[PDB]
Protein backbone atom coordinates (compact mmCIF):
# COMPACT_ATOMS: atom_id res chain seq x y z
CA UNK A 1 0.00 0.00 0.00
CA UNK A 2 2.40 2.71 1.12
CA UNK A 3 4.59 1.47 -1.46
CA UNK A 4 2.04 3.51 -4.25
CA UNK A 5 2.58 6.79 -2.27
CA UNK A 6 5.88 6.28 -2.47
CA UNK A 7 6.19 5.91 -5.90
CA UNK A 8 3.63 8.70 -6.69
CA UNK A 9 5.77 10.82 -4.25
CA UNK A 10 8.20 10.02 -6.40
CA UNK A 11 6.90 11.59 -9.35
CA UNK A 12 7.45 15.59 -8.64
CA UNK A 13 9.22 17.68 -11.11
CA UNK A 14 12.72 18.87 -10.13
CA UNK A 15 12.18 22.34 -11.72
CA UNK A 16 12.87 26.03 -10.16
CA UNK A 17 9.54 26.64 -11.37
CA UNK A 18 8.38 23.40 -9.33
CA UNK A 19 10.45 23.82 -6.66
CA UNK A 20 8.45 26.94 -6.17
CA UNK A 21 5.85 24.72 -4.96
CA UNK A 22 6.93 21.60 -3.42
CA UNK A 23 9.49 23.21 -1.17
CA UNK A 24 7.30 26.05 -0.33
CA UNK A 25 4.09 23.20 0.55
CA UNK A 26 6.38 21.43 3.10
CA UNK A 27 7.45 18.45 1.11
CA UNK A 28 11.07 16.99 1.33
CA UNK A 29 12.44 16.58 -2.36
CA UNK A 30 15.20 14.19 -2.45
CA UNK A 31 17.84 16.56 -1.77
CA UNK A 32 19.55 17.69 1.53
CA UNK A 33 21.25 20.66 1.90
CA UNK A 34 24.33 22.13 4.28
CA UNK A 35 24.61 26.11 5.42
CA UNK A 36 27.33 27.90 5.89
CA UNK A 37 27.55 31.14 7.34
CA UNK A 38 30.20 33.36 9.09
CA UNK A 39 30.60 35.09 12.07
CA UNK A 40 32.80 37.69 13.95
CA UNK A 41 33.47 37.91 17.49
CA UNK A 42 35.27 40.78 19.17
CA UNK A 43 38.40 39.55 21.27
CA UNK A 44 40.83 41.00 23.50
CA UNK A 45 44.15 40.43 22.71
CA UNK A 46 47.36 40.82 24.79
CA UNK A 47 50.32 41.43 22.49
CA UNK A 48 53.97 40.95 23.28
CA UNK A 49 57.46 42.57 21.88
CA UNK B 1 56.54 42.73 36.44
CA UNK B 2 58.40 39.20 36.20
CA UNK B 3 57.15 36.40 34.20
CA UNK B 4 58.92 33.38 33.67
CA UNK B 5 62.52 34.32 34.19
CA UNK B 6 61.89 37.91 32.28
CA UNK B 7 61.48 41.06 33.63
CA UNK B 8 59.04 43.27 31.07
CA UNK B 9 57.03 46.22 31.35
CA UNK B 10 53.16 46.09 31.41
CA UNK B 11 51.52 49.03 29.87
CA UNK B 12 47.79 49.23 28.61
CA UNK B 13 46.83 52.43 26.59
CA UNK B 14 43.64 53.74 27.04
CA UNK B 15 44.29 56.36 29.50
CA UNK B 16 47.82 58.06 27.89
CA UNK B 17 46.36 57.23 24.03
CA UNK B 18 43.13 56.88 22.29
CA UNK B 19 41.06 58.56 25.21
CA UNK B 20 38.81 61.21 24.26
CA UNK B 21 39.05 60.83 19.99
CA UNK B 22 37.21 58.92 17.91
CA UNK B 23 39.91 56.28 16.71
CA UNK B 24 39.72 52.99 17.55
CA UNK B 25 42.24 50.68 20.16
CA UNK B 26 43.70 48.24 18.00
CA UNK B 27 43.98 45.93 20.60
CA UNK B 28 40.45 44.81 19.91
CA UNK B 29 40.64 41.73 17.34
CA UNK B 30 37.86 40.41 15.67
CA UNK B 31 37.98 36.61 15.58
CA UNK B 32 35.65 34.73 12.78
CA UNK B 33 35.05 31.56 12.69
CA UNK B 34 32.65 29.58 10.35
CA UNK B 35 29.72 26.97 10.91
CA UNK B 36 28.15 24.32 9.35
CA UNK B 37 25.15 22.09 10.15
CA UNK B 38 23.43 19.54 7.97
CA UNK B 39 19.85 20.09 6.93
CA UNK B 40 17.56 17.58 5.62
CA UNK B 41 19.92 14.24 6.02
CA UNK B 42 17.86 11.28 6.73
CA UNK B 43 19.90 8.25 9.14
CA UNK B 44 20.26 5.17 7.64
CA UNK B 45 17.77 2.42 8.68
CA UNK B 46 19.93 0.38 11.71
CA UNK B 47 20.74 4.05 13.23
CA UNK B 48 16.40 4.70 13.92
CA UNK B 49 16.15 4.05 17.49
CA UNK B 50 14.66 5.44 20.49
CA UNK B 51 17.30 5.33 23.33
CA UNK B 52 15.10 4.64 26.22
CA UNK B 53 11.28 2.70 25.86
CA UNK B 54 9.75 6.16 26.97
CA UNK B 55 10.26 8.23 23.98
CA UNK B 56 8.55 11.84 23.36
CA UNK B 57 5.73 10.11 23.65
CA UNK B 58 3.12 11.89 21.48
CA UNK B 59 -0.61 12.13 22.00
CA UNK B 60 -2.66 9.62 22.42
CA UNK B 61 -4.53 8.28 19.39
CA UNK B 62 -2.44 10.21 16.60
CA UNK B 63 0.56 9.38 14.55
CA UNK B 64 4.12 9.92 15.64
CA UNK B 65 5.47 12.63 13.93
CA UNK B 66 9.30 11.38 15.20
CA UNK B 67 9.26 8.72 12.72
CA UNK B 68 9.86 11.07 9.76
CA UNK B 69 12.30 12.48 7.82
CA UNK B 70 13.37 15.99 8.96
CA UNK B 71 13.09 19.22 7.19
CA UNK B 72 14.15 21.94 9.41
CA UNK B 73 17.20 22.69 11.86
CA UNK B 74 17.02 24.38 14.85
CA UNK B 75 19.37 26.34 16.77
CA UNK B 76 20.26 29.20 18.81
CA UNK B 77 20.89 32.90 18.16
CA UNK B 78 23.31 34.97 19.82
CA UNK B 79 21.10 36.44 22.94
CA UNK B 80 19.43 32.79 23.22
CA UNK B 81 16.70 33.10 21.19
CA UNK B 82 15.65 29.98 18.83
CA UNK B 83 15.87 30.69 15.10
CA UNK B 84 15.07 27.65 12.59
CA UNK B 85 16.24 27.32 9.34
CA UNK B 86 14.01 25.65 6.82
CA UNK B 87 13.81 24.56 3.13
CA UNK B 88 11.62 27.44 2.33
CA UNK B 89 14.77 29.79 2.81
CA UNK B 90 16.47 28.03 -0.04
CA UNK B 91 13.84 29.01 -3.13
CA UNK B 92 16.97 31.93 -3.04
CA UNK B 93 19.27 29.82 -4.37
CA UNK B 94 16.86 26.90 -6.36
CA UNK B 95 15.16 28.69 -7.84
CA UNK B 96 16.90 30.61 -10.43
CA UNK B 97 18.22 30.08 -14.12
CA UNK B 98 21.60 29.33 -12.68
CA UNK B 99 19.97 26.09 -11.45
CA UNK C 1 23.21 49.96 -7.56
CA UNK C 2 21.51 46.62 -7.46
CA UNK C 3 21.72 47.25 -3.42
CA UNK C 4 18.94 46.45 -0.74
CA UNK C 5 17.18 49.25 0.79
CA UNK C 6 18.18 50.49 4.10
CA UNK C 7 16.38 48.87 7.22
CA UNK C 8 14.39 50.23 9.24
CA UNK C 9 15.95 49.79 12.85
CA UNK C 10 18.50 47.35 13.74
CA UNK C 11 18.34 44.72 16.81
CA UNK C 12 21.87 43.40 16.91
CA UNK C 13 25.20 43.10 15.33
CA UNK C 14 24.66 42.68 11.69
CA UNK C 15 23.00 39.86 10.26
CA UNK C 16 25.30 37.19 8.51
CA UNK C 17 24.60 35.21 5.09
CA UNK C 18 24.00 31.52 4.80
CA UNK C 19 24.36 29.37 1.75
CA UNK C 20 23.25 25.90 0.63
CA UNK C 21 25.41 23.32 -0.70
CA UNK C 22 22.83 20.46 -2.01
CA UNK C 23 23.81 17.06 -1.17
CA UNK C 24 23.01 13.61 -1.53
CA UNK C 25 20.42 12.52 0.92
CA UNK C 26 22.28 9.38 2.21
CA UNK C 27 25.77 11.10 2.93
CA UNK C 28 26.81 10.31 6.60
CA UNK C 29 25.77 11.92 9.50
CA UNK C 30 28.67 11.18 11.70
CA UNK C 31 31.11 13.31 8.80
CA UNK C 32 29.47 17.11 10.47
CA UNK C 33 30.30 16.23 13.99
CA UNK C 34 33.68 16.99 13.91
CA UNK C 35 35.30 19.63 12.50
CA UNK C 36 34.99 19.15 8.60
CA UNK C 37 34.95 20.57 5.15
CA UNK C 38 31.61 21.52 3.24
CA UNK C 39 33.22 20.53 0.06
CA UNK C 40 33.34 17.13 0.94
CA UNK C 41 37.52 16.62 0.06
CA UNK C 42 39.48 18.22 2.65
CA UNK C 43 41.57 19.50 0.62
CA UNK C 44 43.30 22.82 1.40
CA UNK C 45 47.11 23.63 1.23
CA UNK C 46 48.27 22.84 4.33
CA UNK C 47 48.27 18.93 3.68
CA UNK C 48 48.78 17.94 0.41
CA UNK C 49 50.71 19.39 -2.46
CA UNK C 50 48.92 20.12 -5.70
CA UNK D 1 20.08 -5.64 31.29
CA UNK D 2 17.13 -2.98 31.33
CA UNK D 3 14.28 -3.72 29.86
CA UNK D 4 14.15 -0.46 28.29
CA UNK D 5 16.17 -1.44 25.12
CA UNK D 6 17.43 0.73 21.99
CA UNK D 7 13.66 -0.02 20.69
CA UNK D 8 13.34 0.18 17.10
CA UNK D 9 11.30 2.60 14.73
CA UNK D 10 7.37 0.16 15.75
CA UNK D 11 6.57 -1.36 12.40
CA UNK D 12 9.84 -2.57 11.75
CA UNK D 13 12.40 -5.89 12.62
CA UNK D 14 14.69 -5.23 15.24
CA UNK D 15 18.40 -4.47 13.61
CA UNK D 16 19.86 -5.83 17.21
CA UNK D 17 19.04 -9.70 17.22
CA UNK D 18 21.08 -10.21 14.23
CA UNK D 19 24.61 -11.91 13.60
CA UNK D 20 26.81 -8.72 13.89
CA UNK D 21 28.79 -8.24 11.00
CA UNK D 22 31.20 -5.30 11.58
CA UNK D 23 33.03 -3.67 14.47
CA UNK D 24 33.26 0.22 15.52
CA UNK D 25 36.15 1.94 17.12
CA UNK D 26 38.24 5.59 17.25
CA UNK D 27 40.53 6.94 15.58
CA UNK D 28 43.84 9.08 16.89
CA UNK D 29 42.00 12.18 16.61
CA UNK D 30 38.63 10.85 17.65
CA UNK D 31 36.27 10.51 14.23
CA UNK D 32 34.43 7.33 14.83
CA UNK D 33 36.10 4.71 11.80
CA UNK D 34 35.05 1.61 11.54
CA UNK D 35 36.26 -1.98 9.46
CA UNK D 36 33.67 -4.35 7.80
CA UNK D 37 34.24 -7.80 6.06
CA UNK D 38 34.40 -6.04 2.94
CA UNK D 39 37.79 -4.78 4.21
CA UNK D 40 39.07 -8.68 4.19
CA UNK D 41 38.70 -8.93 0.12
CA UNK D 42 42.66 -8.74 0.21
CA UNK D 43 43.13 -11.65 2.45
CA UNK D 44 40.23 -14.25 1.81
CA UNK D 45 40.15 -13.55 -2.12
CA UNK D 46 43.42 -14.87 -3.06
CA UNK D 47 45.05 -18.26 -4.68
CA UNK D 48 46.71 -18.88 -1.02
CA UNK D 49 43.75 -19.71 0.47
CA UNK E 1 59.42 -3.07 -7.78
CA UNK E 2 55.39 -3.99 -7.26
CA UNK E 3 55.09 -1.08 -5.01
CA UNK E 4 52.04 1.39 -4.40
CA UNK E 5 51.30 4.56 -5.94
CA UNK E 6 52.26 7.39 -3.63
CA UNK E 7 49.35 8.96 -2.20
CA UNK E 8 48.29 13.38 -2.80
CA UNK E 9 49.04 14.03 0.66
CA UNK E 10 47.94 12.53 4.25
CA UNK E 11 46.33 13.85 6.85
CA UNK E 12 47.75 12.01 10.07
CA UNK E 13 50.29 9.91 10.91
CA UNK E 14 51.56 7.60 8.69
CA UNK E 15 48.54 5.21 8.00
CA UNK E 16 48.77 1.80 10.12
CA UNK E 17 47.94 -1.89 8.43
CA UNK E 18 46.01 -4.60 9.73
CA UNK E 19 45.32 -8.22 9.20
CA UNK E 20 42.86 -10.92 9.60
CA UNK E 21 43.21 -14.12 11.00
CA UNK E 22 39.95 -16.59 9.81
CA UNK E 23 38.28 -18.04 13.44
CA UNK E 24 35.47 -20.25 14.44
CA UNK E 25 32.16 -18.43 15.11
CA UNK E 26 31.92 -20.18 18.38
CA UNK E 27 35.52 -18.69 20.06
CA UNK E 28 34.92 -17.84 23.73
CA UNK E 29 33.79 -14.13 23.35
CA UNK E 30 35.37 -13.85 27.09
CA UNK E 31 38.44 -14.63 25.64
CA UNK E 32 38.85 -11.03 23.59
CA UNK E 33 37.92 -8.84 27.03
CA UNK E 34 41.53 -9.57 28.46
CA UNK E 35 44.98 -9.59 26.90
CA UNK E 36 44.64 -12.58 24.61
CA UNK E 37 46.73 -14.11 21.82
CA UNK E 38 45.66 -13.75 18.82
CA UNK E 39 47.68 -16.99 17.93
CA UNK E 40 44.52 -18.58 20.12
CA UNK E 41 47.88 -20.62 22.68
CA UNK E 42 49.83 -18.97 24.60
CA UNK E 43 53.26 -19.81 23.34
CA UNK E 44 55.84 -17.19 24.39
CA UNK E 45 58.85 -18.22 25.58
CA UNK E 46 58.46 -16.19 28.77
CA UNK E 47 56.40 -18.88 30.30
CA UNK E 48 57.35 -22.26 28.64
CA UNK E 49 60.01 -24.44 27.79
CA UNK E 50 60.42 -25.48 24.49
Amino acid sequence: NTLSYALMAGYFKMSPVAFTHQLRRQLHPGFALTVVRQDRFATENVLFA
Amino acid sequence: VVVGDRLVFLEALEKRVYQATQVPYPLVGNLDVTFVMPLGVFKPAADRYARHAGSFAPTPGLPDPRTHPPRAVHFFNKDGVPCHVTFEHAMGTLCHPSF
Amino acid sequence: QMLPQVPAGLARGQQSVCEFIATPVSVDLAYFRRACNPRGRAAGEVHGEE
